[PDB]
RNA sequence: UGGAGGUGAUUUAAAUGC
RNA sequence: GGGGGACCGCCAGUGGCGAAGGCGCCCGGCUGGAACGGGUCCGACGGUGAGCGCGGAAGGCCAGGGGAGCGAACCGGAUUAGAUACCCGGGUAGUCCUGGCUGUAAAGGAUGCGGGCUAGGUGUCGGGCGAGCUUCGAGCUCGCCCGGUGCCGUAGGGAAGCCGUUAAGCCCGCCGCCUGGGGAGUACGGCCGCAAGGCUGAAACUUAAAGGAAUUGGCGGGGGAGCACUACAAGGGGUGGAGCGUGCGGUUU
C-alpha cells in the first residue's frame, strides 16, 4: 500500500503507418508502475501500447476514455487534462 | 643447442575453421611449445571480415615469418572445427591456409581430417521445428 | 616469454621398443624438464609400405628424458577420419572387435579391431567372427613377448591371419586395426 | 485455433470454476 | 519415365480496403 | 594430467522386431514373440466380443536421488512503429535413475477384427527346396515354394484423389461409432483423479450453409528456360544548379 498523485497530460500524438496515438505523462516512477497501469489501460482503450520513458502510449484517439478511466482507480479529477 | 641430426625442423599446424573467425596456431611436433597463434580479428577492424578468406592468408602469413625463425621448415596441416556445438565442416580459410602456406614457402606434409565428430548423439539447441529462420 | 631464443633447449627423439631408435622427431621447448611423458605423431618411415601408405598416424611418448634426448614408447595408434569413412559401405556390414588383452610380459593392450563384411546375410555369424578373434588374440598375447607383439598388429600380419579363419566362416573384405590403446603399463610384478 | 479454443475453454472452465469452488 | 525419405536452407521484399 | 553426467554418427537399408505406445555400442545370463520342415499329439476345443480386466509417447504430478548439455518460465541484447518473438547471451522446473500416479494424441495406414473367394509384374527381408559357382561358409547367383515387408498395375470399386491377393473388390460373422452447422465437447448431474485434469454429456437460440475432391483462372516474399532496349549493366549525352520559353500546381483576380 501507498499514495502519491500526479499531474497528468493526455494528448493525441503520432506514430508510422496507421493512425494518431495517444500520450499520458506525468505519472511518479518510483511510486506508480506504469507497466501495470498500462496493461490495464490496454485493455480499457483497446489498444496495443508501451510505456515509453515516463509515459504511455495508446494506439489512437483514447482522450476522453483514460481520463475517465484514471478518475475511476482513485486519481484526482483535477490533476488531469486532456489537451 | 644439444647437436641436431637432421637440420630441418617440423611445426604441426591445428587450423580452427569457424564461419564466425579463422584460428591458425602453428606449435612443435610434440605440440607441448608454442611458438605463435595469430587469428582473423587482429589483422582487420571489424566482425564481418573477422572470416572470408583474406583474413585467412594474412593471420597464416604473420606467424609464418615466426616459424621461419626458428627453423621449422616443413609444416603438417590439422583441419578441424568445432563439430559437437556446431556443423563440422570447415569455413573459409580452409582453402585458404594452404594457399597461405604454398606462398609463404613452407613446405605442406599430411593435409588432415580430425575435426571432432561424435561417435554418437547430443542435444544442440533449437526445436519443435528446429532452429527457426 | 622473452626467449632470446635461450630459454629454448632442443632435445631429440629416439623411439624403440617398436623398432630401433628412430631417429624422427625433434623436440623444442621452454625451461629444463617439461617434456618427460609429451606425446608426438609420426607416419613411421622405418617400414616405407604399409606403415607410411595404409598407417598414417601413430602417438609415441617420451617415458624419459636423459641428457637432453628423449625416450619414447609405443603410447598408441589411432586412424584418420581419411580411414574409417572411405572404407565402409552399405547393404552389407561395419564390425568393430574389442579385446582387453593380458601379455606374458606384464603388459595389458586395449585392441579395437574393424572389418568390413561381404555383402548379404547379417547373421550370428558377425558376431561369431567377433569371437574367433578374442580367441585367436589371447593366445597370441600369451605366447609372444609385448615389443614383438607391438610390431605384429601394428603391421598387417594380424589383420592377414584373422582373414584366414574368418573367411572360412563367414567371408570378409577390408579388415584393420582401426586403434589400439595401451590399457596398462606397470609390470607382472611392481 | 484449438489451442485457442482448448485455452479460452480452461480459462472460462479455471475462472467459472474458481467462481464455482469459491 | 513417374514416387519416398535424410538437412542446408533464403532474409535483400513492410499492416490495411467498405 | 585428472573428474563428471549424457549418449552410442558412420554402421543403417525402399532393412528387422514388436499387439500397441514403441524399440537401435559391444558381451554374457535370464526371458516374450515369431518363421520353417515334419501335421508327430489333442479332436470343433472355434470367431467376435457389451460389461469387465490389462498395457499405453511426450508433457504434468508425487517421494527419494542425481544433474553435463539442453532448456517452458524467467533475465539481458537486438530487431521492430511498438515485440510480451523469430536471431544471439545467460537460466529454473524438466529432460536421467528408482518407486508410484496420471491416461492424453494427426496414439495414422485418418483404413476394428476373423474366414473364403477374385490378372499380374517387380524389389526386398527371413525360412525351405533343385543347381551352377566356391574362399568348401548357402559365400556368389538362377527358379519354384512358404511367411513378412514396399512399389507398379488387370478385372472391379470409388465422387475423384486413389484403392486394387498387405482391398477401399466380392461374400459370410461379430463388435464400436455417425445421423447438417454452430451453440459445445460447454452447463448440470454422476463417476474417476493428489492436483492438473479425464470419462460421460444436453437444451434454449441461430443459420442456407459447414464440407470434400478435382477444374480453370488470378495470386505467392516460389523454381527452370528465353528475350527486351519505356529494362539494367557496359557506354555517350543530358535533366535536377542559371537565364529564358512553355504547360501545369498553387495563389491572385
Amino acid at each position: 500500500i501507498a499514495k502519491e498523485e500526479q499531474k497528468i497530460k493526455i494528448y493525441v500524438t503520432k506514430r508510422r503507418f496507421g493512425k494518431l496515438m495517444t500520450i499520458i505523462e506525468g505519472f511518479d516512477t518510483s511510486v506508480i508502475d506504469l507497466k501495470e497501469l498500462a496493461k490495464k489501460l490496454k485493455d480499457i482503450c483497446a489498444c496495443g501500447g508501451t510505456v515509453k520513458d515516463n509515459t504511455i502510449e495508446l494506439q489512437g484517439d483514447h482522450r476522453k476514455k483514460v481520463a475517465e478511466e484514471l478518475v475511476k482507480m482513485g486519481f484526482s479529477r483535477d490533476s488531469i487534462e486532456i489537451r | 643447442q644439444v647437436n641436431i641430426k637432421k637440420k630441418e625442423k617440423w611445426g604441426i599446424a591445428h587450423i580452427y575453421s569457424s564461419f564466425n573467425n579463422t584460428i591458425i596456431h602453428i606449435t612443435d611436433i610434440t605440440g607441448a611449445e608454442t611458438i605463435s597463434r595469430w587469428s582473423g580479428g587482429m589483422v582487420v577492424k571489424a566482425d564481418r571480415d573477422e572470416p572470408s578468406p583474406y583474413a585467412a592468408m594474412l593471420a597464416a602469413r604473420r606467424a609464418a615469418e615466426e616459424a621461419l625463425e626458428k627453423g621449422i621448415v616443413g609444416v603438417h596441416i590439422r583441419v578441424r572445427a568445432p563439430g559437437g556445438s556446431k556443423s563440422k565442416t570447415p569455413g573459409p580459410g580452409a582453402q585458404a591456409a594452404i594457399r597461405a602456406l604454398a606462398r609463404a614457402g613452407l613446405k605442406i606434409g599430411r593435409v588432415e581430417d580430425v575435426t571432432p565428430i561424435p561417435h554418437d548423439g547430443t542435444r544442440p539447441k533449437g526445436g519443435r521445428r528446429g532452429r527457426r529462420v | 616469454t622473452r626467449d632470446k631464443w635461450k630459454l629454448k633447449q632442443w632435445y631429440i627423439i629416439y623411439a624403440p621398443d617398436f623398432f630401433g631408435g628412430v631417429e624422427v622427431g625433434l623436440t623444442p621447448a621452454d625451461d629444463p624438464e617439461k617434456v618427460l611423458n609429451r606425446v608426438v605423431e609420426v607416419t613411421l618411415k622405418d617400414v616405407t609400405g604399409d606403415f607410411t601408405k595404409s598407417h598414417v598416424k601413430l602417438y609415441f611418448q617420451v617415458y624419459d628424458v636423459k641428457g637432453q634426448n628423449a625416450y619414447t614408447k609405443f603410447k598408441g595408434m589411432k586412424l584418420a577420419r581419411s580411414y574409417i569413412r572411405s572404407l565402409v559401405r552399405r547393404k552389407t556390414t561395419r564390425i568393430d572387435g574389442i579385446f582387453n588383452i593380458t601379455t606374458k610380459d606384464g603388459y595389458k593392450l586395449r585392441v579395437m579391431a574393424m572389418a568390413i563384411a561381404m555383402r548379404r546375410i547379417q547373421t550370428s555369424q558377425e558376431r561369431a567372427i567377433r569371437k574367433i578373434m578374442q580367441e585367436i588374440i589371447y593366445k597370441k598375447a600369451e605366447e609372444l613377448n609385448f615389443k614383438d607383439f607391438v610390431l605384429e598388429s601394428v603391421n598387417g600380419k594380424i589383420a592377414a591371419e584373422i582373414a584366414k579363419e574368418a573367411k572360412k566362416i563367414y567371408p570378409l573384405r577390408k579388415a584393420e586395426i582401426r586403434k589400439i590403446k595401451v590399457l596398462e603399463e606397470p609390470q607382472v610384478i611392481a | 485455433m484449438r489451442w485457442k479454443w482448448i485455452k479460452k475453454r480452461i480459462r472460462r472452465l479455471k475462472r467459472q470454476r474458481k467462481k464455482e469452488r469459491g
